[PDB]
């Protein structure tokens, strides 16, 4: 799938600078051209420069001249690239690849906002009383009010992956709400009991949220 | 800048079928041109470089072909693994550019959605607000219309919606509503209704509850 690794999702205010990692592990760092590309949604894909570690060697587009900055360090087989006097322009995911065969990175979200972070709230959506009996029952998570991106909703600790649709969250004032539903055996529900596990890492939270049936 | 036009933006295709999706230069680019796939929340992968190269592991239905301004790159027999975005690049001179990008999408049975109704959480209403939730899954193709109503009025704001990519295991697509009140509204009405209006039927298949019952 994916050959190098990226550091991690950022939030960053407008005016300031982030600095996005590429490790490529390997005994060959220094033959091999790093690529630096961005995505923003919607958007396709544009390319930023490369690197060639080791050699002095370094290629910018002329439209990030002044925004991106490059460096290597090879004992650690590391990329980095700078991005600086960041406006909303610059809220995108970044990938690093090398220039020979498949080998990217995962990649790195940038969001450049200086609103809050703030966690989610996590709410049940379990079956309404007007119980429809088909052999198949859907059960979901409201994921609401939260900031930054990303967070991770699994079912079961992710022993439940069968039957799971996570929707991408959407953005309404500056505050993500996104849903998560899950397909089931009826026979199987409530007995074998349905947890859905919210992961915020921006806001050191987690929340486990077993799906109940509803009561009266 | 060398300018990179692909053609067409997006496709349908079904499995088994021959496809063809072309980039066209601005200039001359003497061969340099590669083919990047990139999938639904994935990374980008190579695919071909210079023209027509197979990177290593990618499977034998592909091939690219071209020169001077006209490029292609051509799936022999489409498989449903192939369903993404295609890219073209080029790297004959600096700044390197990539196409605007083809879509495909892979071609199946119509299907309707299995739509669901949630009132909302109790958890919630205890913080004042009242989202109520419709699940639109599995269906195909992707257009559809979701219309809520309240007491049998539409309604229109506060409403808020999420589409899913293509699916990797049945081809199909998703959707996500939230109608999002204040607690006050919510406990002002009684009937809530959300109704999906799809390309296999005529008729909107209709979900609902009234508050009145847990
Ligand atoms: O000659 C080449 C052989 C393999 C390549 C693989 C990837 C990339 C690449 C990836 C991201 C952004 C720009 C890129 C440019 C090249 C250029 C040549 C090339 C390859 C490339």
């Amino acid at each position: 799938e994916v050959k190098l690794h990226q550091s991690g999702a950022e939030l960053v205010n407008p005016g300031a600078s982030v600095k996005i990692s590429c490790k490529a592990p390997g005994y060959t760092f220094n033959n091999y051209w790093i690529e630096w590309v961005k995505q923003r949604p919607g958007h396709g894909l544009e390319w930023i420069g490369e690197i060639l570690p080791g050699s002095g060697r370094i290629n910018y587009n002329e439209k990030f001249k002044d925004k991106a900055t490059f460096t290597a360090d090879t004992s650690s087989n590391t990329a980095y690239m700078q991005l600086s006097s960041l406006t909303s322009d610059d809220s995108a995911v970044y990938y690093c690849a090398k220039k020979y065969g498949d080998y990217w990175g995962q990649g790195t979200t940038v969001t450049v906002s200086s609103a809050k972070t703030t966690p989610p709230s996590v709410y049940p959506l379990a079956p309404g009383s007007a119980a429809q009996t088909n052999s198949m029952v859907t059960l979901g998570c409201l994921v609401k009010g939260y900031f930054p991106e990303p967070v991770t909703v699994t079912w079961n600790s992710g022993s439940l992956s069968s039957g799971v649709h996570t929707f991408p969250a959407v953005l309404q004032s500056d505050l993500y709400t996104l849903s998560s539903s899950v397909t089931v055996p009826s026979s199987t529900w409530p007995s074998e009991t349905v947890t859905c596990n919210v992961a915020h890492p921006a806001s050191s939270t987690k929340v486990d949220k077993k799906i109940v049936p509803r009561d009266c | 800048d060398i300018e990179l036009t692909q053609s067409p933006s997006s496709m349908y295709a079904s499995l088994g079928e021959r496809v063809t999706i072309t980039c066209k230069a601005s200039q001359d680019i003497n061969s340099y041109l590669n083919w990047f796939q990139q999938k639904p929340g994935k990374s980008p992968k190579t695919l071909i470089y210079h023209t027509n190269r197979l990177v290593d592991g990618v499977p034998s239905r592909f091939s690219g072909s071209g020169s001077g301004q006209d490029y292609s790159l051509i799936i022999s027999s489409l498989e449903f693994e192939d369903m993404g975005i295609y890219y073209c690049l080029q790297y004959d001179e600096f700044p390197y550019t990539f196409g605007g990008g083809t879509k495909l999408e892979l071609k199946r049975a119509d299907a309707a959605p299995t739509v669901s109704i949630f009132p909302p959480s109790s958890e919630q209403l205890t913080s004042g607000g009242a989202s109520v939730v419709c699940f639109l899954n599995n269906f195909y193709p992707k257009d559809i219309n979701v219309k809520w109503k309240i007491d049998g009025s539409e309604r229109q704001n506060g409403v808020l919606n999420s589409w899913t990519d293509q699916d990797s295991k049945d081809s199909t697509y998703s959707m996500s509503s939230t109608l999002t009140l204040t607690k006050d509204e919510y406990e002002r009405h009684n009937s809530y209704t959300c109704e999906a209006t799809h390309k296999t039927s005529t008729s909107p298949i209709v979900k609902s509850f009234n508050r009145n019952e847990c």
